[PDB]
């Protein structure tokens, strides 16, 4: 129950392929953490 | 109409339908990006090409999507860097690792990148990032300066569950983090 | 649990998130399979692989497709050889055109091909076929020779709308194609 | 008009894990064009 959220216009249409690939990243560098994902769901529609 | 839909609720080991690069690889039902460990990138796409606008009617498509991750570091005050959900090209491959969390290389715009993300950054980097030096939920197009970034307090070791939303009808994306 | 699923109801031209094999290709927004012309072939996969069981739980899937699809001949006495659905190693390529429809190489049960193929099938091999010489839609696993048939008379030029099942828990595998 | 089959195929007997689904058409001595117009696809594997 402690919760974030952030909204921002962002016309993808604009900045993206039409045809992309989506996923996760997560990095290092002189300090460092674990970064783990334990589950994904994704759903897109297109009319 | 065209729809891609897909849930991995408990990651296997030999989760074929993940393209995995850098140091990224499945293990004990989890997705690990990266250990704790210095100097990695580890990234993962899902396999099939999914299709957000269409120019042959200029219809962009409506997306959710949910995760819940793990950040876990030896203690609160030393962790970096981050970790992203983007979306980019069909043969995207990990750029600079470091601050730029994987998928951008620089802080000045550059449209060639094609790449958006929502990134939850754990390092402060002074050339980029919120002065306050927070860490901070962020959207990303193509460079690593958020267009606009929001305050977060990690808390290690905990799940968090994410769900990133995006309404074509009005372009908003839209993130919530929830701890429980 | 896994799931995957996804719908594509007009068929662009850049279709990418199917791979094509032989000469299909998409166009007038349907996914042209073959044209009326001679011993040709053509494929289309899905992109993503699907994951239909896993060896650790031994829990096996559910699935459910469907689709509409268009035979065109010029006469309903020259037509050949017939259409497939089928479920195949991630790496499946072409195998021999004509009457094993590109899904299989010999009626001989074949361990090593592990594709099972749903054959809507319009033209008579007299070395594996109903003797009643029948088109047929039936159900084949690992040769051309299918395990079970149903006489089925094409309506030539006709959209025919399908959809095929399969329960895990009770194995059984179930097909229905009705025209309109 | 309709025509339905059923039959019991432990698809564990014969597929890999992990498989690829697609469609396939040919023609050999005599032709006729083949054709999709849609698609739908749902599959589930409890874990
Ligand atoms: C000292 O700087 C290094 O360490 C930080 C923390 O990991 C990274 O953001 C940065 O890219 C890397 O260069
Ligand atoms: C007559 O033989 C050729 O034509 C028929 C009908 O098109 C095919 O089924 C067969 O495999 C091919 O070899
Ligand atoms: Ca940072
Ligand atoms: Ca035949
Ligand atoms: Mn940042
Ligand atoms: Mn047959």
């Amino acid at each position: 129950e402690t919760s974030y959220t952030l909204n921002e216009v962002v016309p993808l249409k604009e900045f993206v392929p039409e045809w992309v690939r989506i996923g996760f990243s997560a990095t290092t560098g002189a300090e460092f953490a674990a970064h783990e994902v334990l589950s994904w769901y994704f759903h897109s529609e297109l009319a | 109409t065209e729809t891609t839909s897909f849930s991995i609720t408990k990651f296997g080991p030999d989760q074929q339908n993940l393209i995995f690069q850098g140091d990224g690889y499945t293990t004990k039902e989890r997705l690990t990006l990266t250990k704790a460990v210095r100097n990695t990138v580890g990234r993962a796409l899902y396999s099939s090409p999914i299709h957000i606008w269409d120019s042959k009617t200029g219809n962009v498509a409506n997306f959710v999507t949910s995760f819940t991750f793990v950040i876990d570091a030896p203690n609160s005050y030393n962790v970096a860097d981050g970790f992203t959900f983007f979306i980019a090209p069909v043969d995207t491959k990990p750029q600079t690792g470091g601050g730029y969390l994987g998928v951008f290389n620089s802080k000045d715009y550059d449209k060639t990148s094609q790449t958006v993300a929502v990134e939850f950054d754990t390092f402060y980097n002074t050339a980029w990032d919120p002065s306050n030096g927070d860490r901070h939920i962020g959207i990303d197009v193509n460079s690593i300066k958020s267009i606009n970034t929001k305050s977060w307090a990690l808390q290690n070791g905990k799940e968090a569950n994410v769900v990133i939303a995006f309404n074509a009808a009005t372009n908003v994306l839209t993130v919530s983090l929830t701890y429980p």
